[PDB]
């Protein structure tokens, strides 16, 4: 399943 | 060839270039069933200790090598650079599916290594990990989950009397570590006399299993309970109604006290639910004290002929002398017959294993211990398991189904100590 990702250093989109 | 630090998986790995039985071989072991997405390339969010800071932060780094529970992981933008590549448990409490750092909202800081290897970070993990595979959705409960065992201390069970391997007796279970039960015998003879097995072990079962069964038991005479009888394994069904074991019928068996050769043996009883008691000839008290109980569906007995077929050493009577061993000479001596083939009949599961595989293996001359292992011999479900470091005499004869075999790592997943090869 894919969802979107969050990232903090805005979003990304993986698969679980 | 100067080694001066002690044992780890990983170390032992690389060097070698060996290979590891995956967490999918042993369907007893946590997450055993849960692992089908686990894999190389899969992306992760670890701890990065490639920074000055006094405090912990995380990074994207992703799976270069696995092995069992144990992943070889490389920080996102290292490439090909395995300058910094590092060995961790991927079941671990600090690893964490890549969404769980900002969606709880801690900052990813890149390794100080590669901190000017690219300009733009933003853009930079937005290319790397679009559509990049991670872990399953609620993994970390998958687990925890894991790590918990329906069977809890002061649970009374019946298990084999380890000096008198004819009967049962009661003992409890005192601790659980991993799945693994140490037993303490209710009415001990020993200071420290246990019995340690696994949750799923063969060896153990409800109290009354013995009456009702037809199996000998020590007979008796402080808040401990019984066990719920609907935990224990479940023993597959056979049909006795028909064609079936019978007295006097000769085989071939792992001898439960030397699990390292397979014996000549007998039938000795034939009991209720498809268990039968076992003797192996030469080694017989007149009392049948020494009879051991397998389950007619036992992988650790096998029709006449099986060990010459699959070239195994077979174990001839203690002191008969008329070598090499014949089994048509000897069923004309003692003026009996073998068991039927067809008794025998099971099926020989897709286990994965392959012969050089390492895993962690029980001593099953020795419970207690657990030791760096390898698979040396495979014979359909039969595995010829090899303690590294110490002499082939010792090898021992495994199913491959065996609630005793673990992978690579679940001594350091559990907390159970793991024995380092021989020196």
């Amino acid at each position: 399943e894919q969802k979107q990702v969050q990232i903090k250093t805005f979003s990304v989109t993986m698969w679980s | 060839a100067v080694s001066m630090e002690g044992f780890s998986w990983g170390n032992y790995i690389n060097s070698n270039s060996f290979i590891a039985a995956p967490v999918t071989c042993f369907k007893h072991a946590p997450m055993g069933t849960c692992w089908g997405d686990i894999s190389e390339n899969v992306r992760v969010e670890v701890p990065n200790t490639d920074c000055s800071l006094p405090t912990k932060v995380f990074w994207i780094a992703g799976i270069v090598k696995l092995a069992g529970y144990n992943a070889l992981l490389r920080y996102e933008g290292f490439e090909n650079d395995s300058g910094l590549d590092f060995w961790c448990n991927i079941c671990g409490s600090d690893i964490h599916p890549v969404g769980w750092c900002a969606a709880s909202g801690k900052p990813l800081v890149p390794p100080r290594t590669i901190q000017h290897k690219y300009t733009n970070w933003k853009a930079f993990l937005v290319k790397r990990l679009t559509g990049a595979k991670t872990l399953p959705p609620d993994f970390s409960q998958k687990v925890s989950e894991s790590m918990q065992y329906p069977f809890k201390p002061c649970m009374r069970v019946e298990v084999v009397d380890k000096r008198h391997l004819c009967r049962t007796r009661v003992a409890v279970v005192e601790s659980v570590i991993g799945g693994r039960l140490r037993l303490v015998y209710e009415e001990s003879e020993d200071r420290t006399d246990d019995f340690w097995c696994h949750m799923h072990s063969p060896l153990i079962h409800h109290i009354g299993w013995s009456r009702s069964i037809g199996h000998r038991f020590k007979r008796s005479d402080d808040g401990h309970f019984d066990t719920p009888p609907h935990l224990f394994a479940k023993v597959k069904e056979v049909d006795q109604s028909g064609e079936w074991f019978k007295e006097g019928m000769k085989l071939e068996a792992i001898d439960p006290l030397n699990l390292s050769t397979i014996c000549v043996a007998t039938i000795r009883k034939v009991l209720a639910d498809g268990f039968l008691m076992i003797g192996i000839d030469g080694s017989e008290a007149a009392d049948g004290s020494d009879w051991f109980c397998y389950h007619a569906t036992s992988p650790s007995i096998f029709p006449v002929g099986f060990c010459e077929i699959n070239m195994i050493e077979l174990t001839p009577p203690r002191g008969y002398t008329k070598l090499p061993f014949k089994w048509f000479d000897y069923l004309r001596e003692t003026g009996s017959i073998a068991a039927p083939v067809k008794l025998f009949n099971k099926d020989v599961p897709n286990h994965g294993f392959r012969v050089g595989m390492k895993l962690e293996a029980v001593d099953l001359m020795e419970p207690r211990l657990i030791c760096v292992a390898t698979v040396t011999r495979i014979i359909h479900r039969l595995l010829r398991i090899h303690f590294d470091g110490w002499e082939e005499e010792y090898d021992q004869w495994v199913d491959c189904e065996s609630p005793d075999l673990y992978p690579v790592g679940w001594c350091q997943l559990t907390g159970y100590q793991l024995q380092p090869p021989a020196s």
